[PDB]
């Protein structure tokens, strides 16, 4: 699981150490650097095996909550039931290998309030309050002596989307715990880079592509205030897009200049149609 | 570079907004007659009660407590766990007009440059006011507002809010503001003169009637009946009697200050105001030019192309009831 | 936020100036383009000549040069010492106007932001330049020179260098120069072309007079025969023929580039420009808006209050003698 990954090597190796240490890491960054891929193949290096069962993935959003998440009653044909979650669940498989790494993939987890769904679990998740130790009984355990406890083995990996202007403040319960990362773009990079050269790519046009998302990416970090500096452009569009073994030319880059990102200047500069115009001029033009 | 006393600024926002002793505060600067009024104002209304809206809440609470949404009870099985979704009436004070008050004292104590004074009441005042939920200002938030279900008066100490809140910038720090040099822009200044004197002439020239008259230009054109190039054209002011009309165009101008050659530029605004309205009753049309001026007052009277035309100063600064009385006095001269 | 290609605004300071291939240079920011023009136009000078004018130099000498100052020589008794106070005409190129381009070369040099090959080339001719003193230069500098002695290609380049030294402001370094943004002020843009036309007019136009004409008020005051307070009006340009009259009142305003609301606030001058001008040859009497654009030219005409005006636009921008032969039609329709 370690072929082709266009971010630089540096970065998923200070991620193992950290994580390893902290056990909650947070990658920011703009949509489309692949934070669902690169945090996918960074859950099979630190167990080192390409086995999807110990990784597990979920997305959350506003009505995500504990019941789904953790502990809930459904009803059965008759009377209700309890119903064990996904992490509850998911960390019985885990204390069956605690030498091995199991992993938990929370996708947009900012959107949600974590409070709610957690609960009582937020305490133990930590790296530090874990172990049979601080082992307490369930809001729905109907016993005492019931209890659940997180094993150092498994590690949390929390995805969050910087792009949105809606963002206003991050939230204080994530902040305490998680190790923020800020994830770049990488559009200018070798292995991005020698990877469209495997494909039919010509430098000439790699350099042209290249140079010119530089120049966006740049642009929109520069005015950091009005906007952040992860609403710069990712690169993920250009990965897929090319399994049929297409040529990546100015006649193929148009059709994603203008379908993909277009949108997404418009989205990020809803103020001056004639500044929009001015950059997607100069991506092709 | 002269500039007006600033407590006298004050009064024409007041015509500004259509709704008292400033001899108390000692600091001249506007932030702090703006500030002491505000603060002071809160307390007015404390006095009689803040505004209780009664927001709906439905939330899940273990129990009948109004109404209860049978739905989202049984879809969420409530009723295992003890618990209802039911909607019922909190009575708070967390308007978004009250939730402005609070939000603009805390750029209020912000402000660097301020009395301590001033500053020590309104920390209180932030301190009286827990319920209250602290916010991120924007115009859209007072755009919200402009329906005015408010009594009369809160609609006056949030007009102050929105001077503050636009006239607001951060200072040496990030966190702490500076206030605006309101007076040195003159567009503003020009725009709260032609908009002062507007609210003004209702409330004083009873006997005459004050409008605002949108005009159409005489021309025709072969190739637009529209003619949207042509300048669109709304009068400043005019203040029309049975035996006279009579528009207004006033403007603040930094030139004028000095006492040399003068800026009446926009007067060429004027004639053809005057040209293109025409007038049924056949009365009278008259126009006139008034600026204001520091030292001093001076007014002229021209006949010019079959128009009777004035030009008149007011020396602001002076002292406001003068100034109340010279304008009573120059608008009857010339009305006449 | 669009504006002019650069190359196009180099043509209408020529005619401001009233005394080619640009194709060659690839720089297209202004600065690039003006400097060619003077690295250029100096070596123009040189091939000819470059003036030299004597001046006279009063000094202290071992022996007889031209005549000798008999009292100087006595009373610091310089005879003794075998020399003389003695008035000698030595001949430099070591005047205020050739001086004035080695100092505007040197901030031409530290321009942070220029053609590498045109600071070359400079540089260059800096070093040709040994004799003359370098200066700090100012406007009193170029206003000693508008005696205007010098030839008329002297005056083109000196032109040239009074609009770098005006726009020149210190950059990124204390030492390096940037240039100012020219064209986004639009007073400066449009006081260019109100002085663009005025030149303009008098080349192509040699059929048709072309003045500016000063003007009285119609207005007559009981208070005052000087009507001071009134405003100065002075016509941007009268191109008057036999047959027609005709006023042009022209500026550079930014909302108009925007194709909506339109910005014509300056027609409210041009009725009373009309007004107070009273011809006694009673041929006619005609008015123009005209306005430069980007895109496309659109004219109209207008029959307003007995008066004939129109309101024209030019695509600065598609090239500049398609732009000569539309200004030609322009004038020649209406004049008509
Ligand atoms: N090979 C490779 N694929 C990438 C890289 N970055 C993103 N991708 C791919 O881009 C596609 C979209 O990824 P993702 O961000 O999860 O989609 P999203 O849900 O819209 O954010 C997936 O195929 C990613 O694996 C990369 O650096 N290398």
């Amino acid at each position: 699981a370690l072929n082709d990954l266009f971010i630089p090597e540096t970065t998923i190796e200070t991620i193992l150490k950290r994580l390893t240490i902290k056990k909650n890491i947070i990658l920011q960054g703009p949509p489309g650097v692949g934070k669902t891929f690169v945090a996918r193949r960074l859950a099979y290096l630190l167990t080192g095996e390409k086995a999807p069962q110990r990784v597990n993935m979920v997305q959350f959003h506003q009505s995500y909550s504990y019941e789904d998440f953790i502990q809930g009653y459904r009803p059965n044909g008759v009377g209700f039931r309890r119903k064990d979650g996904i992490f509850y669940n998911f960390c019985q498989q885990a204390k069956e290998q605690p030498e091995k790494k199991y992993i938990f993939i929370i996708d947009e987890i900012n959107r949600a309030n974590l409070s709610k769904v957690f609960g009582e679990v937020m305490m133990l998740m930590e790296h530090d309050k874990r172990g049979e130790n601080w082992s307490v009984p369930l809001t729905y355990s109907e016993n005492d002596e019931e209890r659940f406890y997180v094993p150092e083995n498994v590690y949390i990996i929390g995805l969050m989307n910087t792009a949105d202007r809606s963002l206003a403040v991050v939230d204080y319960a994530l902040r305490r715990r998680f190790s923020f990362i800020d994830i770049e773009p990488g559009f200018d990079t070798p292995q991005f880079r020698n990877f469209l050269l495997n494909k039919k790519a010509e430098p000439s046009f790699v350099e042209s592509l290249c140079q010119k998302m530089n120049e966006l990416n740049q642009e929109i970090s520069k005015e950091a205030t009005i906007l952040g500096k992860g609403f710069r452009i990712g690169h993920s569009y250009f990965c897929c897009g090319l399994e049929d073994g297409t040529s990546p030319d100015t006649q193929w880059l148009n059709e994603i200049v203008m379908t993909d990102i277009a949108p997404l200047l418009e989205e990020y500069f809803f103020d001056d149609p004639y500044k929009q115009q001015k950059w997607t001029n100069k991506l092709l033009g | 570079q002269p500039v007006i006393p600033v407590r006298n600024i004050y009064y024409m926002l007041t015509y500004a907004w259509g709704y008292a002793n400033l001899e108390a505060i000692p600091g001249n600067n506007l932030l702090d007659i703006l500030g002491y009024v505000l603060n002071k104002g809160v307390l007015q209304l404390s006095r009689r009660g803040l505004e209780l809206d009664y927001n709906p809440n439905t939330e899940i609470i273990p129990g009948i407590k109004g109404r209860i949404e049978f739905a989202k009870t049984i879809r969420g099985f409530h009723l295992n766990h003890g618990k209802t979704v039911s909607t019922f009436d909190m009575l708070n004070e967390d308007t978004l007009a009250n939730r402005i008050i609070k939000s603009t004292l805390a750029i209020l104590i912000k402000h660097e440059k301020l009395n301590s004074t001033i500053r020590d009441e309104a920390r209180s005042l932030y301190r009286k006011l827990p319920g209250i939920s602290t916010l991120h200002l924007t115009p859209q938030h007072f755009s919200y507002l402009n329906g005015g279900k408010n009594t009369r008066y809160y609609k006056f100490v949030i007009s102050v809010c929105k001077f503050i809140v636009n006239n607001s910038i951060p200072g040496q720090n990030k966190g702490h503001y500076r206030f605006y040099d309101f007076e040195r822009n003159e567009k503003e200044m020009s725009l709260l003169y032609q908009k002062f004197l507007y609210e003004f002439c209702r409330r004083e020239l009873t006997s005459a009637n004050t409008t605002r008259s949108y005009l159409k230009w005489d021309a025709s054109s072969i190739s637009d009946q529209s003619l949207n190039l042509l300048p669109r054209m709304e009068t400043d002011i005019t203040i029309r009697s049975s035996e006279k009309i009579l528009i207004v165009d006033a403007k603040y101008y930094k030139s004028i200050f000095s006492r040399e050659k003068f800026h009446s530029q926009n007067l060429y605004q004027l004639m053809n105001y005057l040209w293109s309205l025409k007038p049924e009753n056949g009365e009278n049309i008259g126009g006139l030019l008034i600026y204001p001026h520091v030292d001093t007052a001076v007014k002229h009277r021209y006949k010019i192309n079959g128009f009777d035309i004035g030009l008149c100063t007011v020396n602001l600064g002076q002292e406001w009831p003068c100034i109340h009385q010279e304008l009573l006095d120059i608008f009857d001269e010339y009305l006449k």
